This record gives structure tokens, C-alpha cells and sequence, in this order.
RNA sequence: ACUGACGCUCAGGUGCGAAAGCGUGGGGAGCAAACAGGAUUAGAUACCCUGGUAGUCCACGCCGUAAACGAUGUCGACUUGGAGGUUGUGCCGGCGUGGCUUCCGGAGCUAACGCGUUAAGUCGACCGCCUGGGGAGUACGGCCGCAAGGUUAAAACUCAA
RNA sequence: GGUAUG
């Protein structure tokens, strides 16, 4: 009869969600302002954070260009979140750092 | 007739609006320079890091045409 | 039956004027801006779900605006028809005769769409308004307002629509 | 149940 409240008191610690936010190469300072709002906001809800850098046709050739802005990020979000991972290499024609809580 | 053109090589730096571009040189002063006509109506198009030929005017030499891409 | 042109229009003026909003005080079921949470999503400051305050209601006072629209100023006269609705009335269910109103259509009008006796037709009286787009119903000034704002209302400039 | 992008 009593699981009602234990139900509650399982779902009262909250499962972590991965939050996305997709940047790109060429992606302006207002813009990249509005997303890193975004993120901040995750973090501190205690959201993982898998930031995305989408390459299109040759920006390709140019990787380090994109590397920048997730270097970037993280810089922005230092004392906030943790690198669970950073990208090596451009997997698809994509770069996926995820970030995760402190 | 024509006057002649400095042809010089440089970086793209920014795209801007338009087929607008800050383009740093190789003697390292930084163009506006916009895209030729053969290249727009050829579709080469030009990124941010690109290589280019840009040529100048002694007229005024924070503008230039970028004529190629590497 | 009576009056005997006493009329029509109207700048300025005066009043009325949806909703939201404002002030003071009531009231508060339902609903619900804001807001809180749950979701959805690349993100979702939304749409969806659970709630929920102002407000919606009343009194008094303010505000004065809406696609406040028929996107059609008011008054009068004239100009083929058809089908309805609604509300009087006269006469013998029928045959008239008024008011308001819906739809179709003729001439005519209109760039066309369409309007078409309830005209956007044919005329007359008076008023309001327009003069390329954007800038802008904005700025400045005035007036009004507790405030929100409202009203009157430009120009530079830029475009070749 | 949202048909993001040839
Ligand atoms: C269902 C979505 O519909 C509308 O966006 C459409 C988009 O999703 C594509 O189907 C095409 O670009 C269409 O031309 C767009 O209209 C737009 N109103 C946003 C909607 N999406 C969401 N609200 C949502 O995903 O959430
Ligand atoms: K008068
Ligand atoms: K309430
Ligand atoms: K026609
Ligand atoms: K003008
Ligand atoms: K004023
Ligand atoms: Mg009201
Ligand atoms: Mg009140
Ligand atoms: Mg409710
Ligand atoms: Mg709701
Ligand atoms: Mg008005
Ligand atoms: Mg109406
Ligand atoms: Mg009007
Ligand atoms: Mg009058
Ligand atoms: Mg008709
Ligand atoms: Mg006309
Ligand atoms: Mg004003």
C-alpha cells in the first residue's frame, strides 16, 4: 500500500538528463553568448552538457577553427563544469565534448 | 589601358554580409575585400582560414578583390 | 387634426465609447497573463500537462483605444427585376399597402474583384480625409492622463520602387 | 505524437 511514498522518495533525487547544444565554426559572439546562458543553466540544474561543433562541407578542412570555440566553452564553463570527454578527432563531420556537473 | 593590380596572398580572417571578407595579407595589413565576379557566378566559395590571392589598388589598400582560392 | 421651412450639414466644442489597464474599497466559484512545477526538443524563455496570482465580478473615479469593419461620413431625390425573412396595416386563404432586413441579379459603374433601389448607379448639400515606400503615427512642441499612455504631428536620410 | 537541413 505504502509505495506511493516510496516511489516518491526514489523519484525526489532526479535522473541526469543530457542537455545539447550544437555550436558551429562560425558561430557569433551574441549567439555564442545566448548558448553558454543555455549551458550555465543546465549545469546548475545538474544537467550533462554534450556541446556539439557541426563542421559543413570544407569548414572540414579547417578543424582547428572549430577546435577554438569548444576550447572556448570550456574555458567559459571552468569553474562550473568537468570534461567528461573532449573530442580527438572530427567523428562524422562532428565534434562532441561532453561537459558534466562539478 | 588599365592600371595594374598588386596581386598579394592572405588569409581569410571573418566572412561578412555578402561575399565580404576581412583578409590578412602577407605583409600582414588586414583588406575588406569582397569576392570576384568570376568566382561568385562559378560558386567557389570562400571560408574563414582560406588561402587567397587578393588583388589591391594603390587608390586605396584597405580593399581588394579576392580573384582565388587555394 | 395641428404648427408653418421651424430644414440639411457641421471646423472648433460637448458627450458616449469593446477589451486590456489604472486608483480607492469590496468580492472571489469558474477561468487565467505573470509565475511554479512536469514534459516535448538540438534548444523550447512556447505550443501540451498540473497548478496558480493579478485580472475577469461589484461600487465609484480614471483611461479613450481596437480588423471600434460594411475596412463604405451624414442628409435628400431619382433609376429595370427575382427569391426570402421580419414587423405593422387595409380589403375580400387571396388581393394590396408601409417600416426594417438577407440573398441573387439587370442597366450603369468599377483596374478588377465586385457593387447593383439598403449602390460602389444617376445627381445635389455640407463635413472628414489622401498625395511613392521605408524612416513613422516616430521625434520635437502643445494639450490630456495618477500611470500606462493617448491626441495633434514633422524632417534629415535611404530605396526605385 | 514536431515533415530541423536537397
Ligand atoms: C512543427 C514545427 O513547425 C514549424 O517548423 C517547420 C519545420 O519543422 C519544418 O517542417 C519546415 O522547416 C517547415 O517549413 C517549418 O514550418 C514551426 N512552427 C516550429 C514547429 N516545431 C516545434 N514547435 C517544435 O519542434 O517544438
Ligand atoms: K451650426
Ligand atoms: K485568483
Ligand atoms: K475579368
Ligand atoms: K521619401
Ligand atoms: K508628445
Ligand atoms: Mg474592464
Ligand atoms: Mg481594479
Ligand atoms: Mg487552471
Ligand atoms: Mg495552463
Ligand atoms: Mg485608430
Ligand atoms: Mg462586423
Ligand atoms: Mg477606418
Ligand atoms: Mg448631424
Ligand atoms: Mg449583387
Ligand atoms: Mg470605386
Ligand atoms: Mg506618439
Amino acid at each position: 500500500e505504502k509505495s506511493k511514498s516510496s516511489k516518491e522518495q526514489k523519484k525526489k533525487q532526479k535522473v541526469i538528463q543530457v542537455k545539447e547544444i550544437k555550436f558551429r565554426p562560425g558561430t557569433d559572439e551574441g549567439d555564442y553568448q545566448v548558448k553558454l546562458r543555455s549551458l550555465i543553466r543546465f549545469l546548475e540544474e545538474g544537467d550533462k552538457a554534450k556541446i556539439t561543433l557541426r563542421f559543413r562541407g570544407r569548414e572540414m578542412a579547417h578543424q582547428q577553427i572549430g577546435m577554438e570555440v569548444l576550447n572556448r566553452v570550456k574555458d567559459d564553463l571552468q569553474e562550473l563544469a568537468v570534461v567528461e570527454s573532449f573530442p580527438t578527432k572530427i567523428e562524422g563531420r562532428q565534434m562532441i565534448m561532453v561537459l558534466a556537473p562539478k | 589601358a588599365k592600371e595594374d593590380n598588386i596581386e598579394m596572398q592572405g588569409t581569410v580572417l571573418e566572412t561578412l554580409p555578402n561575399t565580404m571578407f576581412r583578409v590578412e595579407l602577407e605583409n600582414g595589413h588586414v583588406v575588406t575585400a569582397h569576392i570576384s565576379g568570376k568566382m561568385r557566378k562559378n560558386y567557389i566559395r570562400i571560408l574563414t582560414g582560406d588561402k587567397v590571392t587578393v588583388e589591391l589598388t594603390p587608390y586605396d589598400l584597405s580593399k581588394g578583390r579576392i580573384v582565388f582560392r587555394s
